[PDB]
RNA sequence: ACGACCGUAUAGUACGAGAGGAACUACGGUUGGUGGCCACUGGUGUACCGGUUGUUCGAGAGAGCACGUGCCGGGUAGCCA
RNA sequence: CGAGUGGCUUGCUACCACGAUGUCGGUUCCCUCCAUCCUGCCCGUGCAGAAGCGGGCAAGGGUGAGGUUGUUCGCCUAUUA
RNA sequence: GUCGGGUGAGAACCCCGACGGCCUAAUGGAUAAGGGUUCCUCAGCACUGCUGAUCAGCUGAGGGUUAGCCGGUCCUAAGUCUCACCGCAACUCGACUGAGACGAAAUGGGAAACAGGUUAAUAUUCCUGUGCCAUCAUGCAGUGAAAGUUGACGCCCUGGGGUCGAUCACGCCGGGCAUCGCCCGGUCGAACCGUCCAACUCCGUGGAAGCCGUAAUGGCAGGAAGCGGACGAACGGCGGCAUAGGGAAACGUGAUUCAACCUGGGGCCCAUGAAAAGACGAGCAUGAUGUCCGUACCGAGAACCGACACAGGUGUCCAUGGCGGCGAAAGCCAAGGCCUGUCGGGAGCAACCAACGUUAGGGAAUUCGGCAAGUUAGUCCCGUACCUUCGGAAGAAGGGAUGCCUGCUCCGGAACGGAGCAGGUCGCAGUGACUCGGAAGCUCGGACUGUCUAGUAACAACAUAGGUGACCGCAAAUCCGCAAGGACUCGUACGGUCACUGAAUCCUGCCCAGUGCAGGUAUCUGAACACCUCGUACAAGAGGACGAAGGACCUGUCAACGGCGGGGGUCUUAAGGUAGCGUAGUACCUUGCCGCAUCAGUAGCGGCUUGCAUGAAUGGAUUAACCAGAGCUUCACUGUCCCAACGUUGGGCCCGGUGAACUGUACAUUCCAGUGCGGAGUCUGGAGACACCCAGGGGGAAGCAAAGACCCUAUGGAGCUUUACUGCAGGCUGUCGCUGAGGACUCUCACUCCGGGAGGAGGACACCGAUAGCCGGGCA
RNA sequence: CGUGGAAGUCUGUUAGAGUUGGUGUCCUACAAUACCCUCUCGUGAUCUAUGUGUAGGGGUGAAAGGCCCAUCGAGUCCGGCA
């Protein structure tokens, strides 16, 4: 997904950028519906194209290892 | 000489001073008188230009329109509470207190009442640890054990955008946008690329600084320049 | 570009007029402040010691 | 305002065991220089003649412009090597 | 060992110029010197010849093209009388 | 530009016609700034105009700018000022907090005007016609009234609606041409009023379990398609406006592609893309009122800035005129503009110079170096190496095709869109001009796009992502201020400050002795105040005791400053150079040795390498991609060269007119020698020499230009450094004041901070004032 | 295979910005930094108009001691000053 950076940058820096931005653009399970369409709406925000659930969550994940802690205790 | 990049600073100019007439607001805990009675609904989510973190607005009970301090997982919808008796739920805001032991804290009062200090930065938290009559003990996120008033508010979860420094800027024009919403002054010419009039590091044939880097505490402004008081340098040892 | 001719092209923004208290052309548009007499800075008239050789 | 060299005949001779190998002289040419000339060869030749692209003058005919010939082909006199 | 000439090298001096006498190398173009590389005429030879070696008179003409190097100098190649 | 003509005392350049040209994002049209009357008319030529002048931006006199609806005015933006408060010795000074005001003329927001006519000069301003907005008054309706909507918003891709324009078809009106029958122009008509509505959204029906839909994404039993319906757009269509206007006339009709304008879908952000006034919400009639300021002209190779009528500089809109072609490209041509990038006449027009064309054979031999020039080129088809971070390298390289004419096929709704087929056919040449890469390899540097010495440096330098270390829990760290106060900060460690290194990949050894920083510290040292002894009727002063930071001392630390040798088989001073790399952009010796390549190679590349004096974030090595970066090799090409020639344009030369400057102690026709402060036209001796003028290329006048930049000197200057001298800020620390009650401790009442408040935290500390010790090129 | 249309992406005298070589022309200039050809960037750390802020031992500086009105290793004016 980094093909867009061509030859530059090196390998760490686009392998990176297409990891997080794959794991960012795949099918999120909304926390209302349930469906698999929640989509990026910015940095950090959160949006299911079904029910209309905006939300906050990680700046490239709608969920963190230390926002799933929260719910635990 | 003449006075270093350090020393421009402190007058304030626009060149060195924040985009402050472009921030929407200062996210402050809500007044209370006590009782906790109040509540509002999330009306929308936000990104906040001072922080590249989203924030979340609110409409309380009495009408009031403002913008929160979100933690992750706070929807358009949900229904936030802040007091005593605020429900025990991520997003809520009352004294450490009434918050229970081992539990995820956003946007912590330095001295209650002050609308939150510590832990605000994208993904971080705080760690209530300890309670009692008179010290509640918090755990900084830089690892701080902090002994607080119990009676300093608190948001409950962590701050929302967590994991934003994961992804590298890759390229200048990306840190540019980012420093264009800050308070600073970008890109940064080594001193030591500098002339010796400008710069305690600066003269020299090759680049290299005249002298040792680790600088004393009690130094003037204008010398206080490379490691100030290093207790130490390096990765050995 | 060239500090001379070629940078003289850009000067047509208007800045020292006619003054309103002095009648001198130098009551800066921009600045609101009479450089010969200062008015717009001071009640008083502009005026210094050294506009004369010190023993007269 | 002429300097110098190669070649041929002299001669496979004189000389020398042999190997090898001259000269005088008479010739032919080359090179460098020099002065001049253009029949010849070559260059130029925005004189000239033709071909042809784009566009404008309605088409045709016949023309302008495309840098001081649009481009391509041929090229007289002269000037030249 | 001893006697000299030159004024290309270098060193020495500090006379000249610090109200400026523009650098090295190269180039281009002109004149000159002889301590002659070739060419002319000669003497000697450990001069048969051929080819050389040493020397003399002699400055008319000639002394060219290239590879590295800014190079001068020099190294190298093929031609050359 | 030329030929006629006009006016005039006078005409190359003032005007008319014709012919001939130039400008096409401009040399055309509208403007902002800035200019300020430069605008128009009349009369002039003393001035100004690169020549002339009857002309003029010149001289002089007159005249000229008309607004409810175009700007200003109103609003708010970054931000500014004023008042109050506070500081300051003080103010015309100074930060904060309040209040108020200011802050947008093309180009932020914003009530409302269109079309035509008229002048020598204005014009949505005047006049004609038609229209619109606001306030107010009266009348009627109306009691709704303010919640909400609007003003009002980023970047990238994209659909739909759709006007101007452009083009196609055909008809009408007029013009042109004259083998043809083709070619050009026109065929009009606003604001405004009324009306229509696509998209979006929603509603009812319907009942899809696989269908609906898109350029694409997508949608759905949480209810798909289909059917009906509410809401709802254009600067658009439609009707009026209009026996208005406009035209000589006709006074069209359809289509395609569609700027403007309208309305949607999608994607991106460690970036989040103004505010306020105002409008809407919220009717109609009639009438009144709508003041004030701007308005001429230029807007540039003559109206602006640059001393100039300056080849420079200077914002916006016309980006859709035709052919062309991918094109807002070239070239050519309209509309419109111009012949004022404003001196002419003459010589086949010489030398010489600028800019340029073509050169036979050779082909980089030129040169520091292919500098300069040339070569290549568009489009389609075939084909494409090493290496690589798998993206790329790559248009690698290399090869073929290319026009016109005839008749066709395919894609598409179609284009005046695209892709192909068969036949015929011309040239030396079919991207025929124009437009339009030369290609390949090796090495060095920096990863990359980016930055820089305005005016000799664009680079390897700066920056960068990335890597790393340092400080700080915010009453923070860092920084500004004399103070009152302030930046960072609408920020809070995933922060932001201070530094270093500089993408990726493989790594980053040893040294804490010195210096730096930091922690500790029995003991040693360590100021002043208070206290103690001596002294003094008191005082100066001498000494003691206690002892803060600081130092001594001990420890930690090198991705801190830096270091990593000599001798021998440990010495200094801590260690003694590990991976690597290596004759290096670092190697003196040096053209190192071997090899490659060449006829020949101080060059280049590889190998060796004891390295004068390489080496690990003073980062080492390495490296795909990128580069107006340094070096080298090859193919191709060529006037760079052998070696020069001819040609073209502008000068150069002669003529009319205009008309400077540099320079000048005097004398001066010199030459060869000598002499001289040792580098003489001028002295000495000779030689030569009739005067004057034209052209030339520059040998000399140690030519002209600049009180030499180099070197030295001056008890000259400045910028910069530091363990130079001396001081000054600043930081740390003790002490006194503020400061209070009961060597360690409690408290609350000053004082500080938090808190809207109540009250909470802290607390005689901290802040502040004063003094003392330490650090202190930050500064003088 | 198609769809899509990403990029401090590419070619590009689109506009615009820049300034490599000619060590060309000019060098009492057209010009106290100009002319021509060649060359670089041209969707972005882009370019640009106007408004606005920062002031002299002070600004500003992707750092050249660069720039702060032809003035910069400390602007300019007047004064100190004969
Ligand atoms: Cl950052
Ligand atoms: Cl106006
Ligand atoms: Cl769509
Ligand atoms: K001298
Ligand atoms: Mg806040
Ligand atoms: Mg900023
Ligand atoms: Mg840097
Ligand atoms: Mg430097
Ligand atoms: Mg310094
Ligand atoms: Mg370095
Ligand atoms: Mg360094
Ligand atoms: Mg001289
Ligand atoms: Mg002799
Ligand atoms: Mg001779
Ligand atoms: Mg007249
Ligand atoms: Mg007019
Ligand atoms: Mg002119
Ligand atoms: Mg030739
Ligand atoms: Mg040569
Ligand atoms: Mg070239
Ligand atoms: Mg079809
Ligand atoms: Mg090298
Ligand atoms: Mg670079
Ligand atoms: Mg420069
Ligand atoms: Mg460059
Ligand atoms: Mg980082
Ligand atoms: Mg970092
Ligand atoms: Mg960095
Ligand atoms: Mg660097
Ligand atoms: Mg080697
Ligand atoms: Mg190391
Ligand atoms: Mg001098
Ligand atoms: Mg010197
Ligand atoms: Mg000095
Ligand atoms: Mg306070
Ligand atoms: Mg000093
Ligand atoms: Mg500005
Ligand atoms: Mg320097
Ligand atoms: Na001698
Ligand atoms: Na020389
Ligand atoms: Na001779
Ligand atoms: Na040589
Ligand atoms: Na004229
Ligand atoms: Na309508
Ligand atoms: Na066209
Ligand atoms: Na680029
Ligand atoms: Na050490
Ligand atoms: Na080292
Ligand atoms: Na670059
Ligand atoms: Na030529
Ligand atoms: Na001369
Ligand atoms: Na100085
Ligand atoms: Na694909
Ligand atoms: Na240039
Ligand atoms: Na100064
Ligand atoms: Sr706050
Ligand atoms: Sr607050
Ligand atoms: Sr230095
Ligand atoms: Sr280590
Ligand atoms: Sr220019
Ligand atoms: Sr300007
Ligand atoms: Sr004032
Ligand atoms: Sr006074
Ligand atoms: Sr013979
Ligand atoms: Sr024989
Ligand atoms: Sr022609
Ligand atoms: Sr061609
Ligand atoms: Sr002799
Ligand atoms: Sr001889
Ligand atoms: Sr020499
Ligand atoms: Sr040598
Ligand atoms: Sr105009
Ligand atoms: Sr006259
Ligand atoms: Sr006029
Ligand atoms: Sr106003
Ligand atoms: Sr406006
Ligand atoms: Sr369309
Ligand atoms: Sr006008
Ligand atoms: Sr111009
Ligand atoms: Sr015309
Ligand atoms: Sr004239
Ligand atoms: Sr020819
Ligand atoms: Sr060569
Ligand atoms: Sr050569
Ligand atoms: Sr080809
Ligand atoms: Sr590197
Ligand atoms: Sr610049
Ligand atoms: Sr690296
Ligand atoms: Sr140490
Ligand atoms: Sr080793
Ligand atoms: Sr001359
Ligand atoms: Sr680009
Ligand atoms: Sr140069
Ligand atoms: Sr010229
Ligand atoms: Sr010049
Ligand atoms: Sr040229
Ligand atoms: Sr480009
Ligand atoms: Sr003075």
């Amino acid at each position: 997904s980094s093909g867009r950076f061509g030859a530059r940058y090196g390998r760490v820096s686009r392998r990176r950028v297409a990891e997080i931005e794959s794991e960012m653009n795949e099918d999120h399970a909304c926390p209302n519906c349930g469906e698999d369409r929640v989509d990026r709406q910015g940095t950090g925000i959160w949006q299911c194209s079904y029910c209309d659930y905006k939300f906050t969550g990680g700046s490239y994940k709608p969920e963190t290892p230390g926002g799933k802690t929260v719910r635990r205790s | 000489g003449r006075r270093i990049q350090g020393q421009r600073r402190g007058r304030g100019t626009s060149t060195f001073r924040a985009p402050s007439h472009r921030y929407k607001a200062d996210l402050e805990h809500r007044k209370v008188e006590d009782g906790d009675v109040i509540a509002g609904t999330v009306v929308d989510i936000e990104h906040d230009p001072a922080r590249s973190a989203p924030v979340a607005a609110v409409e309380f009970e009495d009408g009031d329109r403002r913008l929160i301090l979100a933690p992750e997982g706070v929807g358009v919808g949900d229904e936030l509470q802040v007091g005593v008796s605020a429900e025990i739920a991520p997003g809520n805001t009352l004294p450490l207190a009434e918050i229970p032991e081992g539990v995820p804290v956003c946007n912590v009062e330095s001295s209650p009442g002050d609308g939150g200090k510590f832990a605000r930065a994208s993904g971080v938290n705080a760690q209530l640890l300890t309670h009692d009559r008179n010290v509640a003990v918090v755990k900084l996120p830089s690892g701080e054990m902090k002994r607080l008033d119990p009676q300093c508010r608190a948001t409950i979860g962590v701050v929302a955008g967590g994991g934003r420094t994961d992804k590298p800027f890759v390229k200048a024009g990306n840190k540019h946008h980012k420093m264009k919403a800050r308070g600073t002054k970008w890109p940064n010419v080594r001193g030591v690329a500098m002339n010796a009039v400008d710069h305690p590091f600066g003269g020299g044939g090759r680049q290299h600084p005249g002298k040792p880097k680790s600088i004393s505490r009690n130094a003037p402004p204008g010398r206080k320049v490379g490691d100030i008081a290093s207790k130490r340098t390096g990765r050995g040892g | 570009t060239g500090a001379g001719t070629p940078s003289q092209g850009k000067k047509n923004t208007t800045t020292h007029t006619k003054c309103r208290r002095c009648g001198e052309k130098s009551y800066h548009t921009k600045k609101k402040v009479c450089s010969s007499c200062g008015f717009g800075k001071s009640a008083k008239r502009r005026d210094y010691e050294w506009q004369s050789k010190a023993g007269e």
